[PDB]
């Protein structure tokens, strides 16, 4: 019920590990 | 004095009348072969014995 | 043989029992035969 | 319940509540017989009351029941072994000299039913009632059943056991 | 002024509460006031409703 | 009163029991019991055939059809006389032709007549 | 309208439910044959022939 | 399979069968000592659970376990035992109970009822509750279980569902499979043996006689009433020796000397009361109904001689 | 049909309105309320799918285009979109959370026999209707899941003869599958709504709030003093979704399960395979057959799981003996030194503290099912994830097995009190 | 035998009117004589309520909603009483929270362990120092 942060896969959706894809929304707000 | 269960008697009568359906069952399959011959042809010269 | 027979619905005229039920009624069954009694007196006991 | 017995018969009768008397008749004559059942009842189950000897007798040529056979044996068997009044065993013996020139031993007619099973009863049903012809009488208030009194297809498939349930099961 | 064939009250205690008499606001010189006043609480519930559905 | 009807007029009620399972104790109820309330629809289909009959003294022969002709009264005193007399003058004419000769001619001929001012007028 | 709902629904029920109940001793010789030989269930007719017998 | 005289289906009583099974559990083998370690939790999370749910809503275990809910609604077969048997109030007063909670609970949840009804219910103790439970289930038993016969069947509703037409029942019954006829001997019963074990003293084999067995039997009373409330005395009492060995020496109709007079002539009292079956009696009837047709519907007063 | 007793109530139009004027319903709370939400729920996707379905042409190769035009030129096209998504999973937690309330409350008896095997029917429908909308969506996760259905029908052939055309044709989103699967959305979601209201015609014969009879005999009449209540606990459940949605759900979102319909069949004939992610409400079946990778085994178990779920009267209930049936468990280990064993009868639910807990450990095994797609890559390798392989054992375990529903324990602890009570007291 | 049941038995039927216009010459019948045929649910559609009820000696008081409170007992001991106490303790946790906080706790720790370990399981399939 609690996905880790540090493996790339945002909130436990796995296939994106290979590409930044936090920056805009999670990891610092645009 | 042979007090047979109604459970028995049941599942006999059952038995029987499974035994005539399954016995009319081979009718039904002929009809669907002789409508469906091009596709029985089809599946067994595609899967049975393939080119 | 009695199962196949029972299965076609056909009659199998070489059972032992098909002679004894299809038997003409005007003459004895072919190998039977009961015993010959008598009546007694009825006796009562209390 | 009416199924709680061995008696197809009797679980059918005690289904219909105004369906009174039935008996089973058997009239065998020199070069002739008749075999047959008397019904009375109620006229809304007429249907039921044309239908429903047939049904059971085709029924007996497809498939019977050991318990079927094993109560008809005892019951026969009990008949056999009842007959005390002399007025009927002369009139029974001289019958029996009439039609056989012979008296036919109690002995004997056991062990020729004794012999029968579910494979003789099935052949001899199919020759005597599979699929044959009928004698029908109605005698009473014909109301519901005048539409369709002619000898029909009703009335031809009737002897085919399940195929001629379609009459009896509607009432 | 109940039936005669009826006796006297069995001992089983058959409430708990006093709601017949506590829910009361004694009202009785004045009542199609308070029914109008239950149409009107009605009407908005139902008025609300009519909107969505609108 | 306390009685059904309360003293005054008789009432005519029943209980059908179609409702409830046992006549006594574990003893059910035949379930050809509700077929005994007469001339209702919900007791049986057979009751919309709906036939005024009512007759005594009445005795009906029917012979069953494998003892008959399978093609009985066909080609009788020629097939001549037969099929022409019979069929075609004491039926088609006796009942169709002779009911609306007279109308369907006497239509088609101010058809006819319509039709040949009609189309006049379009070669004009 | 979250207010309102409450008051036709909840204040109804409460408003309902606020009755008075009085249980009686019924001595005048008369028999509960209504009890003993009552009762109608719509589901007889799957019950009937199949169950409890 | 072997024949012999006929019987009826149901040759088995179930509480019969369910006191048998509960010995043994408990008192032999290694689930014996399981469940005899595991005591406390099921005495606070079973026993004393629903008696405080029951006590919170006013009732007692009767009411969960007398008859089931599931039996005082839609249960045509209890319904026709208990119009076929019963007088009203025994259901008519576990339904006004129920009522008279659930009248308050409905308008205003979380309900709590008051001390004048929480002493009520407790009032009631244990003991009774499984006199009248014992006797239901023997009465149901012998008066209608042992009379009814299964019969294999479809499904009793006409569901136009394939999926729901083709149901079979009695296929893989083990009665059914087990037994091909009424007058087939029985398999695999309890014994009479250990039928006679069951009714022995459901604490331990310690013999009363003796002062040592008196010490274990009263401490482990001791313990199952500490651990029981309300099921066999209340909490703030205390449960009396003497009187059960005087029941349990006049029940085995041993030498009854040690005891004085007054109590035995006590325990006697109770012994012939606690099993009196209640009976009426003309004390106080109430006036008769006899309608009559009221005044506008009589001929009015006065007639002449109509000549 | 001399099989046929007949129908409980005849569906005609004045009887239907004279049982709905004078219905009545007892006094009950929001969580006997889900049956009710989902007529309304039903009804309104019936409505917004007519909606839909006026702007839908069947052509695989001009939907999405013509879902552009049509949102654009329209003002209510994507509003009536919306409404049939969000009613789609409406219906997905109201049918769950109602069959769970009726597991919970053990409707498992012959009186509650005929509300069963209809809801389950109607569940499975349910399911079969989603499953041809979402082929219908036209992505690529339309053409996945058909493959999917395709490659499951095959199975039962065993891959010999191509006795899935009819439907499928070749397995893939052509215009013939489409017109066909569109059609027959339509036509089995109306059937839906009729199969939905035979049983919820079937419902006044045991209807209860909770499990607990409450012994009164007033209720309130249907159409005003419970349809007010039923609409506004509708308003309420709204409120609660509309407020969590909002703080659960921000927009713009890192990444989402729903980037995989990105792909348009024909235009993008390249798949990316990583992102593979169907709806939450397909999740477990996924999940399933991602954890078992046996075709025959995780086929068996799909097959399996609404197989159990139909015959639950039949595993556990009376079976109109009166708890004299005799079952045959192994669990008890010849305890009481006997092999058949008496059903139980002491299985009540309020206060029943096993049964609490045995229930929402199989409620909380659920959801943990439904909580996250194994990754299929290197899933097996890394030697997955425990706690699903127990959660699904534990679901087969409890909906299938008897042991844990009507437990014998209680029922022998029970008689043990009760003898040494009456041992005690005489 | 000219008789109903042949003089064996008790029939029991009866003449149901429904297919019955007139009762004598052109006098119809009422409207309702079908409904006293007790028992049948095709005569009324309240027989569909069939709940079992007896009861001999019962009175009881209703009164009009309009001689009553409109929100009667609502804020009664006020915020603290009425709603911590009543609601929270008495409904919600008294009726829920004791039911399902223990497996529910149970199954959400094993579900963050188990997940926590199918993570590390992930992050050394991916990172190698
Ligand atoms: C086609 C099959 C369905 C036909 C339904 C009736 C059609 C109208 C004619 C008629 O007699 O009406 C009277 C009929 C009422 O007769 P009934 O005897 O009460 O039948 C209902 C049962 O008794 C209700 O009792 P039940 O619970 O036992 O039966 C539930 C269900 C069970 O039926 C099935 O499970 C069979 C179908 C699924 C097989 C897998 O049965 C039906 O839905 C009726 C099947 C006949 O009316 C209806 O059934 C309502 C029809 C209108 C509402 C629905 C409209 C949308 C279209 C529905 C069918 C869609 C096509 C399905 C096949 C093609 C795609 C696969
Ligand atoms: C959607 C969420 C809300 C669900 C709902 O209807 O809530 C109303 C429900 C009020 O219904 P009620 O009239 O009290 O029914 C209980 C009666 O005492 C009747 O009690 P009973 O003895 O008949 O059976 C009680 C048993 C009955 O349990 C069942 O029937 C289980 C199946 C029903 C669905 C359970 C779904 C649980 C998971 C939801 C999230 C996914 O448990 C409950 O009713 C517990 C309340 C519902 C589950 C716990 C709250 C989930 C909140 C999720 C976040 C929002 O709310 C609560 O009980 C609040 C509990 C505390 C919530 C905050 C702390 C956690
Ligand atoms: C979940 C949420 C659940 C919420 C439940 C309700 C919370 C408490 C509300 C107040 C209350 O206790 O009302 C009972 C109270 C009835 O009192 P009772 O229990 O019969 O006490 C008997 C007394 O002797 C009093 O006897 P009475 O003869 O004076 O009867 C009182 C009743 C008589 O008047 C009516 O029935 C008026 C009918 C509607 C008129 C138009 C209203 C708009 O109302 C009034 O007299 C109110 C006059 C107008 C006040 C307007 C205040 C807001 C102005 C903006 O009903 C009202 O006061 C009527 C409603 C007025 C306010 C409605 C909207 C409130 C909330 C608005 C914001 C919502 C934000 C979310
Ligand atoms: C070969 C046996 C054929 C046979 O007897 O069929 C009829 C029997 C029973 O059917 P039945 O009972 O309907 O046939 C009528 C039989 N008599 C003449 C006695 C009235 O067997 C079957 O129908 C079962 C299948 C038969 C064998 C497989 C065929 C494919
Ligand atoms: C298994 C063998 C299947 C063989 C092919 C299908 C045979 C279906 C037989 C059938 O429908 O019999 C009529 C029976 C009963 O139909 P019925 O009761 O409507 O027929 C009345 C009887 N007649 C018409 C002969 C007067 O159908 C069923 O029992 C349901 C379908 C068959 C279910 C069992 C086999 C699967
Ligand atoms: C209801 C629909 C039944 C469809 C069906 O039976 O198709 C047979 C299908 C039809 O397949 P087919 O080979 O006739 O056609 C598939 C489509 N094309 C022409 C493009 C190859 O045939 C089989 O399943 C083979 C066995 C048939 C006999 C049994
Ligand atoms: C313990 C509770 C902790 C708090 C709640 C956390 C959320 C838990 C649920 C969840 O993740 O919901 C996500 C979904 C939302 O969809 P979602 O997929 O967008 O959720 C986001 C998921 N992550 C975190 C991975 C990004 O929740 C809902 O839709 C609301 C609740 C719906 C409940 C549905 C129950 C279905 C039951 C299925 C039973 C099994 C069937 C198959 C059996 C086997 C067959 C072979
Ligand atoms: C309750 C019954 C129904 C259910 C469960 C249902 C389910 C669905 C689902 C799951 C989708 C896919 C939406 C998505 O991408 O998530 C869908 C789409 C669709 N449904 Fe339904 N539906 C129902 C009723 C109907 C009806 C009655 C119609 C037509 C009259 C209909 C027509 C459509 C159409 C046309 C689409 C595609 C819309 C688009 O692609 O823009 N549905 N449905
Ligand atoms: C998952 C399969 C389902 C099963 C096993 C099922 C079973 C049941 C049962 C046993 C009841 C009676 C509840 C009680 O006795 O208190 C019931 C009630 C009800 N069901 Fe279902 N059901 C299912 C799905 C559905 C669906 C999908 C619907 C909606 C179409 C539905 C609509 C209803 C309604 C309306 C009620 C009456 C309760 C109410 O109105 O609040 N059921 N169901």
């Amino acid at each position: 019920f609690i996905y880790r942060d540090d493996i790339g896969a945002f909130w436990g959706i796995k296939g994106y590990e290979e590409l930044v894809t936090e920056v805009g929304t999670h990891k610092g707000h645009n | 004095m042979y007090l047979p269960t109604f459970y028995k008697l049941f599942h006999e009568t059952n038995a029987f009348r499974l035994k005539r359906y399954v016995g009319y069952g081979p009718l039904l399959l002929t009809w669907s072969i002789w409508t469906l011959y091009p596709a029985l042809y089809n599946m067994i010269y595609s899967d049975f014995i393939p080119p | 043989r009695k199962a196949f027979y029972d299965f076609i619905y056909k009659d199998d005229k070489s059972a032992e029992t098909y002679k004894v039920t299809t038997a003409d009624p005007r003459t004895p069954v072919q190998g039977f035969r009961g015993q010959t009694a008598e009546d007694v007196a009825a006796k009562y006991e209390v | 319940t009416s199924d709680r017995q061995y008696s197809l018969i009797h679980k059918e009768l005690g289904n219909l509540p105004d369906v009174t008397i039935h008996k089973t008749h058997y009239l065998p004559y020199s070069d002739t017989g008749l075999f047959g059942s008397y019904f009375y009842g109620n006229e809304i189950f007429g249907n039921q009351m044309l239908f429903l000897s047939q049904m059971i007798l085709s029924e007996y040529a497809s498939y019977i029941n050991q318990a079927e056979i094993y109560r008809a044996r005892a019951k026969y068997f009990n008949e056999l072994l009842a007959e005390q009044n002399s007025a009927d065993i002369a009139s029974s013996i001289a019958t029996q000299v009439t039609y056989l020139n012979r008296r036919v031993p109690r002995s004997e007619v056991a062990k020729r039913i004794s012999s029968l099973d579910s494979g003789l009863i099935n052949r001899a049903a199919t020759r005597w009632f599979w699929d044959k012809e009928l004698a029908i009488v109605t005698w009473g208030p014909s109301h519901g059943l005048i539409a369709g009194s002619h000898y029909n297809r009703s009335i031809k498939r009737s002897t085919l056991g399940w195929y001629g349930n379609t009459h009896y099961y509607i009432v | 002024s109940r039936p005669g064939n009826f006796g006297d009250h069995i001992d089983f205690k058959v409430n708990i509460d006093n709601w017949f008499d506590e829910n009361r606001v004694h009202n009785e010189h004045e009542t199609d006031i308070r029914r109008t006043q239950i149409y009107t609480l009605n009407a908005i519930y139902y008025g609300g409703l009519l909107s969505f559905a609108r | 009163m306390n009685v059904t009807g309360a003293g005054l007029t008789h009432v005519k009620d029943f209980h059908s029991d179609e409702m409830r399972v046992f006549r006594g104790g574990l003893r059910h109820i035949a379930d050809k019991q509700g077929n005994l309330i007469y001339g209702s629809v919900n007791s049986s289909v057979r009751y919309y055939h709906d036939k005024m009959s009512y007759e005594r003294g009445f005795i009906q022969h029917s012979r069953s059809p494998s003892n008959q002709f399978i093609n009985f009264h066909f080609m009788l005193g020629g097939f001549r006389t037969y099929v022409l007399e019979r069929f075609f003058k004491q039926v088609w004419y006796r009942r169709n032709i002779r009911t609306f000769w007279f109308p369907v001619l006497i239509s088609y001929t101010s058809g006819c007549i319509t039709m040949r001012m009609y189309d006049n007028n379009c070669y004009d | 309208i979250l207010p309102f709902k409450y008051f036709k629904t909840k204040a109804y029920y409460r408003n309902l439910l606020s009755l008075r109940w009085e249980m009686y001793a019924v001595r005048d010789g008369v028999y509960y044959n209504h009890f003993k030989y009552g009762g109608y269930n719509s589901r007889a007719y799957q019950f009937r022939g199949y169950f409890w017998a | 399979r072997v024949i012999g005289a006929p019987s009826k289906w149901y040759n088995e009583n179930r509480t019969e069968w369910f006191k048998v099974a509960q010995h043994n559990a408990f008192n032999t083998g290694f689930s014996g000592v399981i469940l005899r370690a595991l005591e406390p939790l099921l005495a606070k999370f079973i026993y004393r659970w629903r008696l405080d749910i029951a006590h919170q809503r006013g009732l007692t275990l009767e009411d969960s376990l007398l008859f089931m809910d599931r039996e005082l609604r839609r249960c045509y077969f209890f319904e026709t035992v208990a119009r076929q048997n019963l007088h009203p109030y025994t259901v008519l007063f576990m339904k006004k109970r129920r009522a008279r909670y659930y009248k308050v609970e409905r308008g205003l949840r979380g309900f709590y009822v008051p001390d004048w009804v929480r002493k009520e219910a407790e009032e009631r103790q244990l003991s009774e509750t499984v006199d009248n439970i014992f006797n239901w289930e023997n009465f149901v038993y012998r008066e209608y279980m042992s009379d009814m016969t299964p019969i294999g069947r479809w499904t009793s509703l006409s569901k136009i569902t394939p999926l729901d037409m083709f149901q079979y029942y009695g296929l893989f019954r083990n009665e059914a499979w087990d037994r091909f006829f009424y007058n087939e001997a029985f398999y695999e019963s309890y014994s009479e043996k250990e039928k006679q074990e069951a009714n022995g003293n459901p604490f331990g084999k310690f013999n009363l006689q003796t002062a040592d067995g008196r010490a274990q039997f009263e401490k482990e009373v001791n313990t199952f009433i500490e651990r029981y409330p309300f099921a066999v005395t209340k909490p703030g009492q205390k449960f009396d020796f003497t009187r059960f060995y005087a029941l349990e020496d006049l029940a085995n109709k041993r030498d009854t000397s040690k005891y004085d007079p007054a109590l035995l002539e006590s325990v006697k009292n109770e012994l012939k009361q606690s099993a009196a079956l209640p009976a009426d009696n003309g004390a106080n009837k109430t006036k008769k109904s006899k309608p009559i047709l009221p005044d506008w519907l009589q001929p009015k007063f006065g007639k002449a001689f109509q000549a | 049909m001399e099989w046929n007793k007949g129908t409980y109530m005849s569906t005609s139009i004045k009887k239907i309105v004279q049982y709905f004027s004078v219905m009545t319903v007892s006094f009950h709370d929001i969580n006997s309320l889900f049956g009710f939400f989902t007529f309304l729920t039903i009804a309104s996707q019936l409505v917004s799918g007519t909606m839909l379905a006026f702007s839908l042409v069947p052509e695989p190769m001009l939907i999405p285009m013509v879902r552009e035009e049509e949102d654009v030129e329209d003002l209510y096209t994507d509003d009536f979109f919306w409404l049939h998504e969000r009613g789609v999973d409406m219906l997905f937690i109201f049918s769950y959370f109602h069959l769970f309330r009726k597991i919970y409350l053990n409707n498992f008896e012959y009186e509650q026999e005929a509300a069963w095997k209809s809801g389950v029917f109607t569940f499975l429908l349910f399911q079969v209707v989603v499953f041809l909308g979402l082929v219908l969506c036209c992505t690529h996760l339309s053409d996945i899941t058909l493959a999917i259905a395709a490659n499951l029908y095959d199975t039962f052939f065993a891959g010999k003869g191509k006795f899935y055309w009819w439907i499928f044709t070749s397995k893939e989103l052509n215009t013939d599958t489409i017109i066909r699967l569109a059609y027959l959305h339509y036509v089995l979601a109306f059937f839906l709504a009729y199969l939905g209201l035979i049983h919820g015609v079937d419902m006044h014969y045991d209807w209860k709030n909770e499990s607990s009879m409450d012994g009164l005999e007033t209720e309130m009449i249907w159409f005003d003093e419970a349809l007010s209540n039923e609409l506004g606990a509708m308003i309420e459940i709204i409120l609660i979704v509309m407020i969590v949605c909002f703080f659960m759900y921000p927009e713009p979102e890192a990444l989402s399960y729903e980037f995989f319909m990105w792909g348009d069949i024909g235009f993008i004939n390249d798949v990316r395979f990583l992102s593979v992610a169907p709806h939450w409400y397909f999740r477990p079946f996924m999940a399933w057959l991602t954890v078992c990778p046996f075709h025959k085994i995780g086929l068996f178990g799909l097959i399996y799981y609404f197989f159990i779920l139909f015959y639950q009267p039949v595993i556990h209930g009376t079976n109109e003996q009166n708890n004299y049936t005799k079952r045959n468990v192994a669990f008890v280990s010849f305890f009481i030194n006997r092999s058949d064993i008496m059903t139980p009868k002491y299985h009540s639910v309020e206060d029943n503290l096993l049964h609490q807990i045995t229930f929402w450990l199989f409620l909380c095994s659920a959801l943990y099912v439904t909580s996250y797609l194994p990754y299929g890559r290197f899933y097996n390798r890394i030697n997955g994830n425990y706690g699903t392989l127990w959660s699904f054992m534990y679901i087969f375990f409890y909906l299938g097995n008897s042991f844990l529903r009507r437990p014998l324990i209680t029922e022998l602890y029970l008689f043990n009190a009760f003898v040494k009570s009456k041992f005690l007291k005489k």
